[PDB]
């Protein structure tokens, strides 16, 4: 029928900037610069993004928008064979609800931690405290940073868990963290985008009035210039290297979040006419901007410490929870109003993941209440409900041996899931719909059809790209191993069922309604790949 | 639907001089939308500009256009003659699309008094049963002219069809048929018959006249 | 390089029904949207109907809609229009115009076709040579005259010695009076080139399979 639209644009927009600017935004493309040919970077980074990264984000908002309905109901009228994508991509974002929240915990962990005259992560004499630990970051193993015990030893406590076979005790600050974490996500997905579309005001736009400050704290501390030299430091040798082309492909394909049916979900709000392809363009570039951007307040702080605190910079030049829960707060708790730059560096924190896992949940909800009107009747119930699966279940996530758990479906989520959960968006979209049925279908929209570069890259870069992505990531594949320990292989096992019980819905739900429809093979086959708008 | 309304409906020029068109449509036209057609007398429409300002190819660049919302122009700098057509504008913002009512840009000459030419009835007509007697009236400006007819001293007002030439790309002039049709019965009975021009250029009307017996 | 051309069209009972063609080529056809728009006599622009690149998305007037019918055939490259129980109102030139891009407009038209809406029923037209009153005989030039008359539908052909002066002839547009059309043209020599040289009036109205030719001589 007709269902609702945003209150007003920038409700989409702030929403869609929202869901792509995350953690990784932050941690990884910083150190992904300093890691290959600093400002050299950006040239296979900007490449990456140009031929594989933003076709397929475009595509994804296109269709959504398009087909006016959910992942799972729109892969449905897209490529019936297909629709088992759309289970795929809703699947996929359902497992990663579980561990990632606790990424906002653990910020919101922190902010409580936070107000006080003397941060505790600052010394080396409290209880939790080993005879090892020195006062910042060094080289060797056996000996931790006051603030990596802190947060290994005092806030996590994994030094007590021997491994994911050991779970330990449920630790209640965190159980309650995570609670305030799904509370603020169920006031916000309540009623739907009506409310939703407007709380991403302050999560959107918060996080830039906080980078905004650190960038000029950071601009102003003794050594920050070091910093952006190590930062953007042009050296092009890199750029020869396959290694570098991969992790631009990588971050870049990350980065702009497709496959999660989040995308898809949130265009489909929109009015069918509107400009997507200037949204896309712009949602993008405002993606890569704010990573840029958090590049300098991030080095401008790592040269402060490889200057007056005497460490080594490939010591404390990190990516993942490491440089924000230890290392960055390492530096802020030696500057003067630390407990300022510490409250909203943290809310910053909570702020940046809080859009992204508002979309995924979202993508989730929307998918099934198109597929399910009983759903979609009373929704404050459904995610009353999902929500509070995920609070049970991510409990495991706040035990002793919780970051175990959370490293484990970090990688198995949808590491691979995704990328051939986007290879056969890609392909079924490009080749089983056609290319000149989406460009059709886009110059209704819009009023002019997708240049043949946009169509190049849908139909063969992308593909390309996505299992350029996997190939050469798959050949330097290491059984999950976290910091001296070694997973079980069960655990790995266990791991490849999650990845792979989003993936099987495509060829089980091909297999499923190929045998649920009448008529010879040839004669079935031109039944489900006829589009529910043809019929 | 939305109306495009253009003015004026028709203008005249002098080469050299700057004309301008409007176009005001009854509800607002992104300017992306709006773009504009010169269609030549007897040919079919071409794209001029598209996007409010922009020209088409092989447009020459004494073209220009601009506007917004529910106001937009079509500007032509120095006028050729060459560039005596009608002008539509078009919206494509929303269905169902729209031409605008266009204006009729001719060109402007100097004053000219027409040379006019009286036919009476033919071999073959009159034998058909019917009779029409035929005035040319050529080559004058400006475009306004009137014809009297009269058989004998009196005035005949009905049983008449005009037609007018457009207006022509050498000379920029105009001309005129009448065609007065009577009965061979009518035509006949009456004495002589006189076809009459009234033009801005005399004060008394130019007329021409024959005698059936002659 | 890009031609378009329509065909089809002619003369229909009201209430009747027609089909029109257009031509495509010098592109490729399946990746552009089309559009039929219509020019009455009365020289008013009217847009009809439009079918995208694959025919999928389908917009009309409000005054044609329903009974007509937009179609193409990417094969053969051709665009179609149906149209059935035809009022007085849709007569007019149809064109085939070509635009895919709503912000670029219509880039090709075609040369169009014309569709002639009435119960009116085709005739043939009287030509009569039109030839001056005897004196004065001047001069220098003198003008000669041909009179089309109580013909239907339009077009037709006039031409003066089969197209060889067509200078000091001017050619009146037809005017319809009670379901019949009368034209007339003019045509100035000099008094030297006439009668010495033969002049005569080429009628052509292939609706009635008409081909007249008038001399004109000073009877
Ligand atoms: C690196 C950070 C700090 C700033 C942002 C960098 C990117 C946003 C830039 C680098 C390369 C750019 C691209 C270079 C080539 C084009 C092709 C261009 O295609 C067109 O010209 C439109 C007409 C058509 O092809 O249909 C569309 C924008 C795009 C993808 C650009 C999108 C923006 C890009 C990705
Ligand atoms: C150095 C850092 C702090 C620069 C910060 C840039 C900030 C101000 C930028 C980044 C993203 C931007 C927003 C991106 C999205 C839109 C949509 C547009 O329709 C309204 C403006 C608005 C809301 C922008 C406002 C300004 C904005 C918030
Ligand atoms: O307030 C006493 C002392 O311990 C605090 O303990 C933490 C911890 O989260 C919970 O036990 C609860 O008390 O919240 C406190 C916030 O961190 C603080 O760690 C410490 O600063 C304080 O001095
Ligand atoms: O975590 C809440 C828990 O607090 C106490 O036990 C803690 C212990 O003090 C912590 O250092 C950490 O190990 O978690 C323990 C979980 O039992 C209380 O004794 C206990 O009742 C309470 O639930
Ligand atoms: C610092 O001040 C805070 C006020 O919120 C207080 O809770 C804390 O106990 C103070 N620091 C110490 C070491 O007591
Ligand atoms: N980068 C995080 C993207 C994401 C996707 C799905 C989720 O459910 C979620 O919480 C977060
Ligand atoms: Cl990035
Ligand atoms: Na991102
Ligand atoms: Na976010
Ligand atoms: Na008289």
């Amino acid at each position: 029928d007709e269902r609702e639209t945003w209150s007003g644009k920038v409700d989409f927009l702030l929403s869609v900037i929202g869901f792509a600017v995350d953690l990784a935004n932050v941690w990884r493309f910083p150190y992904l610069c300093y890691k290959n040919g600093g400002g050299a970077f950006l040239v296979p980074y900007g490449i990456m993004l140009a031929v594989g990264g933003i076709p397929l984000f475009y595509m994804e908002l296109a269709l959504g928008q398009h087909n006016r309905k959910g992942a799972i109901t729109c892969w449905g009228r897209l490529v019936p064979l297909f629709k088992g994508i759309g289970y795929a991509v809703v699947l996929i974002a359902f497992y990663v609800d579980f561990y990632y929240n606790v990424i906002i915990a653990w910020s919101l962990r922190f902010f409580f931690a936070s107000f006080t005259n003397s941060l505790p992560w600052t010394s080396c004499n409290n209880i939790w405290n080993t005879p090892n630990c020195r006062p910042f970051e060094g080289h060797v193993e056996g000996f931790q940073s006051a603030a990596s015990e802190y947060f290994n030893r005092y806030i996590l406590e994994l030094n007590r868990s021997e491994g994911i076979h050991d779970l330990g005790a449920i630790k209640w600050d965190m159980a309650l963290c995570l609670l305030i974490v799904y509370l603020i996500c169920y006031f916000s997905l309540w009623k739907g985008i009506s409310t939703s579309g407007k709380v991403v005001w302050f999560t959107a736009l918060f996080p830039y009035a906080v980078l905004l400050i650190l960038l000029i704290r950071g601009l102003t501390l003794p050594g920050s210039f070091l910093g952006i030299q190590y930062y953007l430091t042009p050296n092009f040798s890199a750029i020869y290297k396959a290694e570098v082309w991969v992790d631009a492909a990588t971050q870049v394909f990350f980065s702009l979040g497709p496959g999660f049916g989040v995308l898809l979900a949130y265009a489909s709000y929109n009015k069918y006419h509107n400009n997507v392809y200037k949204d896309a363009l712009l949602t993008s570039f405002i993606n890569s901007a704010t990573s840029f951007i958090a590049g300098f307040v991030i080095f401008s702080v790592l040269g402060y410490m490889a200057h007056t605190l005497g460490v080594r910079i490939e010591d404390v030049a990190t990516e993942g929870p490491g440089l924000v829960f230890v290392v960055y707060p390492a530096a802020i708790a030696t500057m003067p109003a630390s407990t300022f730059w510490a409250l909203i560096f943290f809310m910053m924190l909570a702020t940046l993941g809080l859009d992204s896992s508002f979309g995924g949940s979202e993508a989730i909800i929307t998918a099934l209440s198109d597929e399910f009107p009983k759903i979609k009747r009373n929704r404050e119930l459904f995610v009353a409900g999902l929500f509070s699966l995920y609070f049970v279940v991510g409990l495991a996530s706040c035990t002793q041996g919780g970051f175990y758990f959370f490293h484990l479906l970090d990688r198995y989520a949808a590491g691979y899931s995704i990328l051939v959960a986007v290879f056969f968006e890609a392909i079924a979209v490009s080749w089983i719909y056609g290319t000149n049925r989406f460009s059709e279908d886009i110059r209704d929209m819009i009023g002019f059809p997708p240049g043949r570069y946009w169509q190049v890259c849908w139909r063969f870069v992308a593909p390309i790209f996505l299992l350029f992505i996997t190939v050469y990531g798959l050949i330097g594949y290491e059984p999950l191993t976290y910091a001296d320990y070694v997973y079980p292989s069960w655990a790995n096992a266990l791991g490849w069922c999650i990845a792979g019980s989003s993936v099987v819905m495509i060829p089980a739900v091909a297999i499923f309604k190929l045998l649920s429809t009448p008529g010879s093979l040839r004669q079935r086959f031109t039944i489900l790949t006829t589009p529910w708008r043809d019929q | 639907e939305n109306v495009l309304t253009q003015s004026p409906a028709i203008m005249s020029t002098s080469p050299g001089e700057k004309v301008t068109m409007t176009c005001r449509a009854s509800s607002s036209v992104g300017s992306s939308y709006l773009h504009w057609y010169q269609q030549k007398s007897g040919a079919s429409p071409k794209l001029w500009i598209y996007s409010t300002s922009n020209l088409a190819s092989g447009v020459p660049a004494r073209f220009s256009g601009s506007g917004s919302g529910t106001s937009y122009s079509l500007t032509i700098s120095s006028v050729e003659a060459e560039d005596a057509a009608t002008y539509y504008c078009q919206q494509f913002s929303g269905y169902p699309l729209t031409f605008g009512s266009g204006t009729k840009l001719e060109m402007k000459r100097a004053d000219a008094a027409p040379t006019v030419s009286i036919f009476p009835p033919s071999s073959e007509q009159l034998t058909s049963g019917g009779a029409s007697v035929v005035c040319f009236l050529n080559n004058f400006y400006p475009k306004d002219i009137n014809v009297k007819w009269k058989i004998d001293g009196s005035e005949r007002q009905n049983g008449v069809l005009n037609s007018w030439t457009d207006q022509d790309s050498k000379d920029s002039t105009y001309s005129m048929s009448s065609t007065l049709t009577l009965t061979k019965d009518e035509y006949e009975r009456h004495n002589s018959y006189t076809c009459e021009a009234t033009h801005k250029t005399s004060t008394s009307p130019i007329v021409k006249s024959f005698n059936r017996n002659e | 390089e890009v031609q378009l051309v329509e065909s089809g069209g002619g003369l229909v009972k009201p209430g009747g029904s027609l089909k029109l063609s257009c031509a495509a080529s010098g592109f490729t056809f399946s990746s552009y949207a089309m559009s039929w728009v219509r020019q009455s006599p009365e020289k008013r622009l009217e847009w009809v109907a439009e079918i995208s690149s694959g025919g999928r998305y389908i917009y009309y007037s409000d005054t044609v809609t329903g009974r007509f019918t937009i179609s193409r055939d990417n094969a053969r490259n051709i665009l179609h229009l149906e149209m059935s129980s035809l009022r007085s109102e849709d007569t007019a030139m149809y064109y085939c115009a070509r635009g895919e891009v709503r912000q670029r407009g219509f880039d090709y038209w075609g040369q169009g076709t014309t569709l002639t809406v009435s119960s009116a029923k085709t005739t043939a037209p009287s030509v009569y040579p039109l030839a001056p009153v005897c004196g004065d005989t001047t001069g220098s030039s003198v003008t000669l005259g041909c009179l089309v008359k109580g013909y239907f539908p339009e077009p037709v052909t006039l031409t003066w010695n089969s197209g060889s002066l067509s200078s000091g002839v001017h050619t009146f547009p037809a005017v319809l009076q009670s379901d019949l059309y009368t034209l007339s043209s003019s045509v100035t020599v000099t008094s030297s080139t006439w009668p010495s040289q033969s002049i005569t009036c080429n009628v052509a109205h292939p609706a009635s399979s008409t081909k007249v030719d008038k001399k004109i001589e000073p009877r």
